[PDB]
């Protein structure tokens, strides 16, 4: 068998990029976004990277979306927010990185650097997310906000 | 096919079976109404409405959100609540007219159940409340429009009157997209919503003793009764609360509620006699061998003042259809002189059971003004072959 | 019946195209369907000259006296060949997720969403709906020019076509002659002293769904060779709610 | 009836058929001058209140500067309101049996109308606007459909 695989940013560009599959879902989907890259958007943000454009239809509900907002990091996948993250803290100088690890698994949000701070837990680190194989996302491509240098 | 009706009655019972209501009418000699003994009517259903325990502190709102609404709106319904999926009748029902080249589709509501605005509310919502419910004494909350929080919301206890055998059910009514079990243990996607006991501490403050899920009959998105039978709940309990979480972000999850209440329950016999003209549909005609059908004497017809309706999925597809206003039915002078409203009604002891409904029929123009008309009758001495003209049935 | 049926088919359109014409005219390097259907690559080419004169409100889509017409007088949910309904559908185009007016009103007046790409800022409306109180409704349109008198043109130009939504009354092949409101078409000739008069009238051509935006074609073969001017003459006699019309020029 | 005080009662006769086999009305004009500048639905045959009352009913109306008398749902007989309540014409006859329907309004030259057969109104009471207590010339005769 033949395989296949696709990365981003291709040739240190961070321009969108296009390959609709015809099995409308991957096998594995890891990403490692840098906390340094927040601190780079405007101040209303927007998508640092994405597996469908912002206002395409029903993109939130099929594809996977990293969204930045003045109060919030949220990732968002099939309209499941999984490990959504206060802004300032990891704009704070003690975030290394983000993992958006998507498999048979389950898919699952690591924001090294930072523990959680609320929410029952207040102990233990920010992996966040679901252990279900169904919520692997939609690819269509990768569409991102930023620009220039990777 | 003896033993699947020898065993349907047996067990079951006193509760209603038509064995039952043959047995109770040979062992009564004749007077006895088959299901108009087993069904519980709720006229009024505003003096059953439930009370906040005094002493406590609220939201921004009301004694709906206990302190902290998050996501949840007064106006948070939605208006158009026509259901996810239409009935689509399956082929072949007797009294429908349906065309056998395609599924036959409906859709249909009670009174109100899904409808648009009215006068403001205690909380400044602009929400029709259906089953007659007033207004100014019935908040309400919603989670319509947010579609990017995920975000939940808590009530206040609200107490509850002593126990009595003729009070056993506490309703509320959502008109959302809720999670259920069903009695054979499936369920329905749907959202959390549930309710809380508790003992309210005369000497100290409240317990939370337990969680439950409602039990309902359909699944929609209009307005509905969620019922907790107080057989559920512990011999000390003495107040009720609410808690919703709705964490799903997809636009057509959401629901609304209102505050639960405990109804009278008066029977089905009492609330209408033997002399009040109904509207019985084709299916419940032959359960009620005691009510008085409205009367056609001289190509006029008396008003029905109720109506009589089998099930959700039974009406829509067979009575609304069979008797339509351009087949010829009853609904002729009905939809142009009388408006409908609705009435909750429970079977006596099967809570988990979808049997139908009635409604209430109030006049567009009172009966002081417009009364009733004289016929001046006569006769005359046609011949057999005369039809002087064909009649007007082409709608 | 079967052999007769599929040879009457093959004599009746032609030069067209029909099933077995298009496996003959495969042998010279033919395509199929690909060969016998038109499209307009630019929707907004083609719109005649109303000749001057004095109007109202309207403009000259609108004549002299129209009765009971409005600019904004048409529902909110219309789009082009097609049915919005209220969940989505799998094939949906991009225009039935779009605000209900467009925030700027057209040369017209009109805060109703165009299909076709036709550019608010030149295409007027007008419209029959309401929702206060019902009435009957004309509208007489300005004569509006013919392109010029060649026959190499009408070649290549055999269609006057008039985007229209509502419950029209036209012409069709899978259901012919279904009933409603009108719309029509006047066509008007010169004379020795100079001037336009009413002689004429073409039913539309209707092929699209009921309350849907659509056009209503009108051959130039009907049309005769001394046609000068054409107008629009529509007419909503029905005082139902849901019964209404809607025009655009021609 | 004699009403209320001494006007006229409105009516209810939920006829089974649908349409009747005669409906014979015969409405005076100048007791139309009663309506408030813009005149309400003079004796139309289902409530103003109904799920569909003009697509069945008969609605004279007078919309404040034309009186007109509809149909099933279309117009016949429309006529200009100051001409009307002037004195102008004198009856409003709007005989719809079978075999004939129309709306003439007797006096105003081309105020006449008439429709097709199947146009007939259904009948489910009487119910007027008017405040007038008694004229020799306000009239009306439904006949019930009693064939079986
Ligand atoms: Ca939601
Ligand atoms: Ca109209």
């Amino acid at each position: 068998q033949t395989t296949a695989t696709l990365n981003w940013p291709q040739q240190g560009r961070l321009d969108n990029v296009t390959a609709p599959l015809i099995s409308q879902a991957p096998l594995e989907l890891t990403a490692t976004v840098p906390c340094s890259v927040v601190r780079d958007l405007p101040p209303e943000g927007g998508l640092v990277f994405g597996t469908a454009p912002a206002e395409g239809r029903d993109a939130a509900l099929n594809a996977m979306l990293v969204n930045v907002t003045e109060t919030r990091v949220d990732v968002i996948v099939r309209n499941v927010v999984v490990a959504s993250v206060n802004r300032d803290r990891v704009a704070g100088p003690d975030c290394q990185r983000i993992e958006i690890t998507s498999n048979l698994d389950g898919t699952y949000a690591d924001f090294v650097g930072l523990t959680q701070i609320s929410g029952e837990d207040a102990g233990k680190l920010q992996r966040t997310g679901y252990p279900d194989p169904n919520l692997r996302p939609a690819i269509v491509g990768v569409f991102t906000d930023l620009t220039g240098p990777a | 096919e003896l033993g699947s009706m020898v065993k349907a009655t047996v067990g079951r019972y006193p509760v209603y079976t038509v064995g039952s209501a043959n047995i109770a009418a040979l062992r009564s000699a004749g007077d006895s109404c088959a299901m108009a003994d087993a069904v519980l009517v709720e006229a009024d259903p505003n003096e059953g409405m439930l009370q906040p325990v005094p002493g406590q502190r609220f939201g921004e709102y009301g004694p709906l959100g206990g302190e902290d609404p998050v996501g949840f709106t007064p106006n948070g319904v939605s208006d158009t609540l026509e259901p996810a999926e239409p009935v689509a009748a399956n082929p072949g029902t007797p009294n429908s007219d349906g065309p056998v080249d395609k599924p036959n589709i409906g859709i249909g509501y009670a009174a109100g159940t899904g409808g648009g605005y009215g006068p403001e509310g205690v909380n400044g919502s602009r929400v029709f409340l259906p089953f007659g419910l007033d207004p100014s004494r019935t908040p309400v909350m919603g989670s319509y429009g947010e579609n990017k929080l995920a975000a939940k919301a808590t009530s206040a206890w609200y107490q509850l009157p002593p126990r009595t055998p003729d009070r056993p059910l506490v309703t509320v009514a959502a008109a959302g997209a809720i999670w259920y079990y069903e009695e054979d243990g499936s369920f329905n996607y749907g959202q959390s919503l549930k309710l809380q006991w508790g003992v309210h501490r005369p000497d100290g403050t409240y317990q939370a003793l337990s969680e439950v899920q409602p039990i309902d009959i359909f699944q929609q998105k209009a307005w509905r009764n969620l019922r907790f039978p107080l057989a559920w709940a512990p011999p000390e309990a003495n107040v009720a609360r609410i808690v919703a979480d709705d964490p799903n972000l997809s636009e057509d999850q959401w629901f609304a509620f209102t505050p639960p209440r405990v109804p009278v329950l008066q029977t089905a016999q009492q609330f209408l006699g033997s002399q009040t003209p109904v509207l019985m549909d084709i299916a419940t005609a032959a359960n009620f061998p005691c009510q008085r059908p409205f009367a056609e004497r001289l190509g006029v017809a008396e008003l029905p003042e109720y109506r009589i309706i089998p099930n959700f999925k039974q009406m829509v597809v067979s009575s609304n259809q069979w008797q339509s206003a351009a087949d010829g039915g009853p609904f002729l002078f009905i939809q142009a002189l009388l408006r409908t409203e609705a009435i909750p009604t429970y079977l006596r002891d099967d809570w988990y059971r979808d049997w139908g409904s009635i409604e209430r029929y109030i006049r567009v123009v009172p009966q002081e003004q417009a009364p009733t008309a004289a016929i001046e009758e006569g006769s005359t001495r046609v011949f057999g072959w005369s039809r002087g003209g064909p009649i007007r049935a082409l709608p | 019946v079967m052999m007769a049926s599929m040879a009457i088919g093959v004599v009746r359109q032609y030069p067209t195209y029909s099933n077995g014409w298009a496996n003959i005219r495969a042998f010279a390097g033919g395509c199929g369907l690909a060969d016998d259907v038109l499209v307009e690559p630019d929707s907004n080419a083609g719109f005649l000259t109303p000749l001057p004169g004095a109007y109202g409100p309207l403009g000259p889509l609108g004549g002299e006296d129209p009765q009971g017409f409005s600019p904004d007088g048409v529902p909110d949910r219309i789009i082009a060949e097609a049915i919005r309904l209220n969940n989505p559908q799998p094939g949906t185009d991009y225009d039935w997720n779009r605000p209900i007016k467009l925030d700027e009103p057209g040369i017209n007046g009109s805060t109703v969403p165009l299909p076709y790409g036709l550019d608010p800022k030149r295409v007027p409306v007008a419209g029959t709906y309401s929702t206060e109180a019902q009435q009957e409704s004309r509208l007489s349109s300005a004569w509006y020019e013919l392109p010029a008198r060649d026959e190499t043109e009408r070649a290549a130009h055999p269609l006057v076509v008039i985007t229209a939504a509502g419950t029209i009354t036209g012409e069709s092949v899978a259901n012919g002659l279904t009933t409603g409101q009108t719309v029509d078409l006047e066509y008007a000739t010169r004379g020795p002293d100079g001037t336009l008069v009413p002689a004429g009238r073409v039913t539309p051509y209707d092929v699209g769904p009921t309350p849907s935006w659509r056009n209503l074609r009108y051959p130039r073969s009907e049309i005769p060779d001394d046609a000068v001017a054409v107008r629009v003459v529509a007419e909503d006699l029905s005082l139902s709610q849901g019964d209404w019309i809607a025009v655009t020029p021609p | 009836g004699v009403g209320a005080d001494g006007n006229v009662t409105e009516l209810t006769a939920p006829l089974v058929a649908g349409a009747p086999r005669a409906l014979d009305v015969t409405i005076p004009c100048r007791a139309v001058a009663e309506l408030p500048a813009d005149g309400g639905v003079v004796f139309s045959t289902n409530p103003a209140g109904g799920i569909e009352a003009g697509r069945n009913g008969m609605f004279i109306r007078a919309n404040a500067d034309v009186v007109y008398v509809a149909f099933r749902d279309t117009v016949a007989a429309v006529a200009p309101r100051e001409a009307v309540d002037s004195g102008a014409c004198s009856e409003i006859h709007v005989w719809a049996d079978v075999s004939a329907v129309g709306a003439d309004f007797a006096g105003i030259p081309d105020a006449s109308g008439t429709l097709p057969v199947d146009k007939r109104p259904q009948v489910s009471g009487v119910f007027t606007d008017l405040k007038v207590p008694a004229q020799p010339g306000l009239a009306a005769r439904i006949d019930i459909d009693t064939r079986f």
